[PDB]
C-alpha cells in the first residue's frame, strides 16, 4: 500500500485503481481562525494560538443564498467510489457470473447514487467549519489538537503524554520528560451506516439566508458568563501548585 | 429626529440588508459590514467607506454607492429662524446668537 | 567539496545581466487566445526513450487549472488536446472581445490573476461572467481584488490586506504517462492543490499574517523578481512518489525543482547573455523550526543556498530531466556525511558570501544581504564538460 | 537584450494607423519626421497590414551613433512629405525585427567606402570649415564630420537633403566642379574627393 | 453584535484577564485526569453534539 | 404563454433536470445552473450561455 | 445641528461650578454620563412615516 508499484495492473487492476484513488483523491487538512487572544487566553498547546486544525478542506461561503453544487472533494470521493464499483461490475472476470438485467440495474443504481442531490458535502466545507469556529471558544474543555497528517507514515502522532514529577536526581524537565510520561487517550467507536445516511440525505430549509439564520442561532448563546468564570477558576488552579511547591 | 448620526444609520441599514451581494471596505477586521445599524450611535464609529464615497467602487457596490451619494447630496439642510425679542424679555440662549 | 553527494570544485559561476520585464496588456492577451503555430502557450514535454508526448507544460494565459481533471474533459492524446484547446480559446476570445472592444488596445493593462482565473472558469464551466468587468486593472492588481467577492473562492480569496490565490498545474499529464524511469518528472505540479500563494503590498503584512496562522509545512519566497507582486508560497502536505525508493512531499519537490534549475543555470552563464532571473531559488523562511534537522527539507535548503551563491554540480545535468536521474540524485543527497561548506541556512535573511560572483545583492531592494564575515576559498569561472568517447583510451 | 531606446545603437519602430486614403495629420507627420531625425541615412522598411481588425503600418529602422551625431547638427527638424505613403493601398505582410539585417554580408564596394569614410572622419578635426568634392551614392559626409563644423558640398545632381534649420552653416549646390571660376567665391580649409575623380 | 457605552463612568473591577501560561498550566492539569476516562469524555461530545 | 421570458424557462428546465450529468457556463453565482427555472423572469436574468 | 460633518458633532454637555483660575478635584456634572448628547428617547418610525 505504501508503494503502489508493487500492485501489478495485470493481476489486480481494481486494487491498483483503488490504491491510486486513495492516494490521490483523499482530502487534506486545513486551518481556520477562531477565538480572541486579547481578553481570553489561548489554551491550545502543540499548535500556535488562534488556529484550528480540521481534517478536510474548507471554502468560505461567497453567497448568503446557498444553492446546489457538485464541485467539492467529497462529491469527488462519492463519484470515484461509484465509478470504481462500475469498473468492478464491468470486469470480464466478473460479469458473466451475473445475468442480463442485473448488471444494467446495478449500473443504473450506481449512476443515480452518484448524482444524488444532497447538501451535506456543501455544508461540511462551507458552514460546518465556521460553526466550529463559532462554538469552540465557549467550551468548558477547550480544544486540544495534534496535527492531522494526511497519509505520511513518518508523521503519524502516536503517544501524547503528560508528566507530573521529575525522576531521580535530574532537575531539567527537558531531561526528565522522556522517562516519566503517562500516555493519554481513548478510542471511541462510531457507526458507519448512520454517518453514511447523513452524508447521502442532507437538505436545507426552503428559503434560508445565512446571515439571518446565524443571526438568531447565535444571539441567545452569548448571554452566559460561564466561559468568563472558567478564566477565574484557572488562575487559582495555577496559583495553588506554586503555593504547594 | 435630532440624532447627531442619522445618515450613518440610514446607510448601514441598507449595508446590513445587502450582505453577500455587495461588499464594501471597513477599517479593521473586527467591525464587519454585517454589524447592525443600531450600534452606530456615536461619532467615533463612522465608517471610512461612508466618510469618503470614492472608496466604494461602482463595480463592487453600485446600488450601495448610489445610496451613499443620495445621502451626501440630498439629505436635508439645517437653518435658523428668529423668535422672541431682545431689548425686553431678555434671551435664555446659550451657545447660539440671542 | 561535498555535502552528501559531491559537487564540482572551485570554479563557481552565476548569471550577470538581468533583463527587465513588461506588463501584460490586452494587446498581448488577445494574441495569446488565438494561438498561432508560432506562438502558443503550451509546449509539449516528451519521453526520452520512446520519444512520445507524455506531458504538457503550461504558460502565462492559462495557469489557473485548479479544479480536478474530470471537470475539464480533456482528450488523451496531444494532437487532439491541442485542437480542442485552439477551438475553445477563440470562443472565449469573442466573449472577451464583445465586452471589451479592440479599439482599446494601446496601453491598457489587464489583471493577470483575473486573466488566469477567467480561462480557468471557462474551461471548467464555473461562472466566468462576473470576472469579465474586473479584467482592466486600476491603482494596483491586488486591491481591485481584495474587496470583491465576484469570483469563486477556489480561484482566490481575501483575508484582509492579504490576497490568497491557488496556483495550480504548471504541468499537465497526458494519457500515456505511465511513471516510467525515462519519463520527465512533474514535481507534484500535475495535482490540484500543491501550493497556495499569499499576495500583499509589503512583507510586513504577510509577516504578521504568518504570526497568527500556522507555518507547519514551510513557507517559500522568491526575493528576486516576483511574478505579480511580492508574495510567499506555502506548500501543502500532498505527496509525489515518482522515485520508488523515496517519498517526496510537495514542499520538498517545490524546492528541489527550483534548486536544480539554478544548478543548471549556473553552468550556462557566459557573462554576455541576459537571463530573466538572477536566481531561481526559494530559501525557506518561517517553518525552519518545524522541519527536522538533517532531514530532506533541511538538506535541500542547504543546496538551495549553495545554488544561490553559485556552486556547480560535479556530474552534468541533462537538458531534459529524467525520472531515473532524479531518483539517483535524491538517493545521493539523502546519504550520510557532513556539510563541508561554511554556508548555513538562516530564517532572517538569505546571505551571500564576499567573493560570490552573483550581483543580485545590488540588483534587488532587500532580502539579499551581502555578508562580509564568511569567505569561501574558491575562484570564479565556468566548468568545462565535453563528449563521451565510448571506447577505452590508452593512458601513460 | 530587450530594447528601450536607451542604448546608443539599436532598433526602433513605430506603429501608426492609416484609415483608407486619408491625408495624414500633423501628429503622424511629426512622428515620422521625428523617426527620420532620430535615425538618419539608414534603410527604412515598412509593412502595412490589418492588425486586430484595424489597418496599421510600421516603420523599422536602426539608430546609430553617427545619426546621433547628425541629430545634433540641426536646430529644427524638417518635415517629410506624405505623398510617398498616402498612395499605398496594398497589404505588406510584416516580419520580426532583427538587429543585423544583412545576412549575406557587406559588398567590397561598401567595405571600401567605409575605409574612405573612416579616414575622412579621422582627418577632420572639430571646429573646421570643410568642402565635399562630390557626393557619392549617399550624403554620408554630414554624419562623418563633427557637429560644430560648417560644411559645403558640390555635385552634378540636385541634392535631396533638407535645407535650412541647421546648427551651423551648410551649402548644397551643383555646378559640375570641373569648371572654373567658382572656388574664389567659396571658402574652406580642406577638400574631400572620394570615389568621384575616376 | 454587542454594544458598550461611551461615557465617563464610575470605576469598575472585573477581573477576567489571565496570561497564556496560566491557561496552559490549567489545560495540562485538566488533561492529566481526563486522560483514559471515556466516561467523562462521551458526555462532552454529547453536549457539543 | 404570453410572457416574454418563456424560452429561457423552457431552456433552463432541462439544465435544472441534468445537473452533474453535463454542465454549462452560467453567468454568476446567484442565478447558477441549479437555480430553479421559476426565477428567470427578467431580461437581465437571461444567461449569456 | 450639523449634517454630515464629523469634526463639529457635539458629544458631551457639562456644567462647571468652580472658577477659571483654580485647580480642584474634577467634579463632572451628571449630564456628562450619557452615551448620547442627552437623555435618549425612542420613537416609532411607523407613525412618523
Amino acid at each position: 500500500f505504501m508503494n503502489i508499484q508493487l500492485i501489478s495492473p495485470i493481476d489486480a487492476p481494481i486494487l491498483r485503481q483503488w490504491a491510486e484513488i486513495i492516494h490521490r483523491y483523499w482530502p487534506n487538512p486545513s486551518q481556520i481562525r477562531y477565538g480572541t487572544p486579547n481578553v481570553f487566553g489561548s489554551a491550545n498547546l502543540f499548535t500556535p494560538p488562534e488556529v484550528l486544525l480540521l481534517p478536510i478542506d474548507h471554502q468560505p461561503a461567497n453567497v448568503t443564498t446557498p444553492t446546489l453544487d457538485f464541485t467539492n472533494e467529497l462529491t469527488n470521493w462519492r463519484a470515484r467510489v461509484c465509478e470504481l464499483m462500475k469498473n468492478l461490475v464491468d470486469n470480464q472476470r466478473y460479469q458473466p457470473g451475473w445475468t442480463q438485467s442485473l448488471v444494467s440495474s446495478m449500473r443504473g443504481t450506481l449512476g443515480k447514487l452518484k448524482l444524488i442531490k444532497s447538501m451535506t458535502p456543501m455544508y461540511l466545507q462551507q458552514l460546518a467549519p465556521v460553526e466550529l469556529a463559532v462554538i469552540a471558544p465557549m467550551l468548558p474543555f477547550p480544544p486540544f489538537q495534534v496535527p492531522y497528517v494526511r497519509l505520511d507514515r513518518d508523521r503519524v502522532p502516536t503517544m501524547v503524554g503528560v508528566t507530573r514529577q521529575s525522576r531521580d536526581t535530574i532537575t531539567q524537565p527537558a531531561l526528565s520528560l522522556s522517562t516519566t510520561n503517562t500516555t493519554v487517550g481513548v478510542p471511541l467507536a462510531l457507526d458507519a451506516r448512520a454517518i453514511t445516511v447523513a452524508l447521502l440525505s442532507g437538505k436545507y430549509p426552503p428559503d434560508l439566508v445565512t446571515n439571518v439564520w446565524y443571526a438568531d442561532a447565535i444571539y441567545p448563546m452569548y448571554a452566559d458568563t460561564e466561559v468568563f468564570s472558567n478564566l477565574q477558576r484557572d488562575v487559582i488552579t495555577c496559583e495553588a501548585v506554586q503555593t504547594l511547591v | 429626529t435630532t440624532d447627531p448620526c442619522a445618515p450613518v444609520k440610514a446607510f448601514m441599514t441598507l449595508a446590513n440588508m445587502m450582505v453577500g451581494f455587495e461588499t464594501i471596505p471597513m477599517d479593521n477586521q473586527i467591525y464587519t459590514q454585517s454589524r447592525r445599524a443600531s450600534a452606530f450611535s456615536t461619532p467615533h464609529t463612522w465608517p471610512r467607506c461612508f466618510m469618503n464615497i470614492q472608496l466604494i467602487s461602482p463595480i463592487d457596490a453600485p446600488i450601495l454607492r448610489q445610496w451613499a451619494e443620495i445621502i451626501h447630496r440630498y439629505w436635508p439642510n439645517p437653518s435658523q429662524i428668529r423668535y422672541g425679542t431682545p431689548n425686553v424679555f431678555g434671551s435664555a440662549n446659550l451657545f447660539t446668537p440671542p | 567539496a561535498n555535502v552528501w553527494g559531491v559537487r564540482l570544485a572551485d570554479s563557481l559561476s552565476s548569471p550577470t545581466i538581468e533583463t527587465r520585464t513588461r506588463h501584460y496588456t490586452l494587446h498581448d492577451f488577445y494574441s495569446d487566445l488565438d494561438a498561432s503555430v508560432g506562438k502558443e502557450p503550451w509546449r509539449p514535454l516528451r519521453n526520452q526513450r520512446t520519444n512520445e508526448i507524455v506531458a504538457v507544460q503550461l504558460f502565462r494565459p492559462l495557469q489557473g487549472l485548479v479544479f480536478d481533471t474530470q471537470l475539464y474533459g480533456f482528450p488523451g492524446t496531444f494532437s487532439q488536446w491541442e485542437q480542442f484547446m485552439k477551438e475553445k480559446l477563440r470562443v472565449l476570445k469573442y466573449e472577451v472581445l464583445r465586452i471589451y472592444p479592440i479599439s482599446t488596445y494601446n496601453h491598457d493593462r489587464v489583471n493577470v490573476f483575473v486573466a488566469n482565473a477567467l480561462v480557468g472558469a471557462f474551461l471548467s464551466n464555473q461562472a466566468f461572467y462576473d470576472l469579465l468587468p474586473l479584467l482592466i486593472v486600476n491603482d494596483t492588481m491586488i486591491s481591485d481584488l481584495l474587496g470583491t467577492g465576484a469570483a469563486l473562492s477556489q480561484f482566490f480569496q481575501s483575508h484582509g490586506e492579504v490576497l490568497e490565490v491557488a496556483a495550480g498545474r504548471k504541468y499537465l499529464q497526458m494519457n500515456n504517462y505511465s511513471n516510467d524511469d525515462d519519463d520527465p518528472p512533474l514535481f507534484a505540479k500535475d495535482l490540484s492543490d500543491y501550493a497556495k500563494a499569499f499576495y500583499s503590498d509589503t512583507y510586513e503584512v504577510l509577516d504578521r499574517f504568518f504570526w497568527t496562522h500556522d507555518s507547519s509545512a514551510g513557507v517559500l519566497v522568491h526575493y528576486d523578481k516576483p511574478t505579480n507582486g511580492n508574495h510567499y508560497i506555502l506548500g501543502t502536505l500532498t505527496q509525489m512518489v515518482s522515485a520508488p525508493p523515496h517519498i517526496i512531499n510537495a514542499t520538498d519537490a517545490l524546492l528541489l525543482e527550483s534548486c536544480l534549475e539554478q544548478f543548471a543555470a549556473n553552468v550556462r552563464a557566459r557573462s554576455a547573455q541576459p537571463v530573466t532571473r538572477l536566481d531561481q531559488c526559494y530559501h525557506l523562511r518561517w517553518g525552519a523550526q518545524y522541519v527536522g534537522e538533517d532531514s530532506l527539507t533541511y538538506r535541500l535548503g542547504v543546496l538551495s543556498l549553495l545554488a544561490t551563491n553559485g556552486y556547480q554540480l560535479a556530474r552534468p545535468i541533462p537538458k531534459q530531466l529524467t525520472n531515473r536521474w532524479l531518483s539517483s540524485f535524491v538517493s545521493q543527497v539523502v546519504s550520510d556525511g557532513i556539510n563541508e561548506t561554511p554556508l548555513w541556512p538562516q530564517e532572517r535573511y538569505v546571505q551571500i558570501a564576499y567573493d560570490s560572483p552573483s550581483v543580485v545583492d545590488g540588483a534587488t531592494q532587500y532580502g539579499y544581504v551581502r555578508r562580509n564575515q564568511l569567505r569561501l576559498g574558491m575562484r570564479i569561472s565556468a566548468l568545462q564538460s565535453l563528449s563521451d568517447t565510448p571506447a577505452p583510451v590508452q593512458w601513460l | 537584450y530587450v530594447d528601450d531606446g536607451s542604448s546608443v545603437t539599436g532598433i526602433e519602430i513605430i506603429s501608426i494607423e492609416n484609415p483608407g486614403f486619408s491625408n495624414m495629420t500633423q501628429a503622424a507627420r511629426v512622428g515620422i519626421s521625428g523617426l527620420c531625425a532620430n535615425v538618419g541615412n539608414a534603410r527604412k522598411s515598412i509593412a502595412i497590414y490589418e492588425s486586430h481588425g484595424a489597418r496599421v503600418l510600421t516603420i523599422t529602422s536602426r539608430r546609430s551613433p553617427a545619426s546621433a551625431r547628425r541629430k545634433a547638427r540641426l536646430r529644427y527638424l524638417p518635415l517629410i512629405d506624405p505623398r510617398s505613403l498616402e498612395v499605398q493601398a496594398r497589404t505588406i505582410l510584416p516580419s520580426n525585427p532583427v538587429l543585423f539585417d544583412n545576412i549575406n554580408g557587406a559588398s567590397p564596394h561598401v567595405c571600401l567606402t567605409m575605409m574612405y569614410n573612416f579616414e575622412v572622419s579621422s582627418a577632420v578635426y572639430d571646429g573646421d570649415v570643410v568642402l565635399d568634392l562630390g557626393t557619392g551614392p549617399e550624403a554620408k559626409i554630414l554624419e562623418l564630420i563633427p557637429s560644430t563644423s560648417p560644411v559645403t558640398c558640390v555635385d552634378i545632381r540636385p541634392t535631396a537633403q533638407p535645407n535650412g534649420c541647421w546648427n551651423v552653416r551648410t551649402t548644397f549646390l551643383e555646378l559640375d566642379y570641373l569648371s572654373d571660376g567658382w572656388i574664389t567665391g567659396v571658402r574652406g580649409d580642406i577638400v574631400t574627393c572620394m570615389l568621384s575623380l575616376g | 453584535t454587542v454594544t458598550s457605552p461611551y461615557a465617563p463612568s464610575v470605576n469598575r473591577l472585573m477581573p477576567y484577564r489571565i496570561s497564556n501560561a496560566e491557561r496552559q498550566i490549567s489545560q495540562i492539569i485538566r488533561v492529566m485526569n481526563i486522560g483514559n476516562n471515556a466516561t467523562v469524555i462521551q458526555p462532552v461530545l454529547q453536549d457539543i453534539s
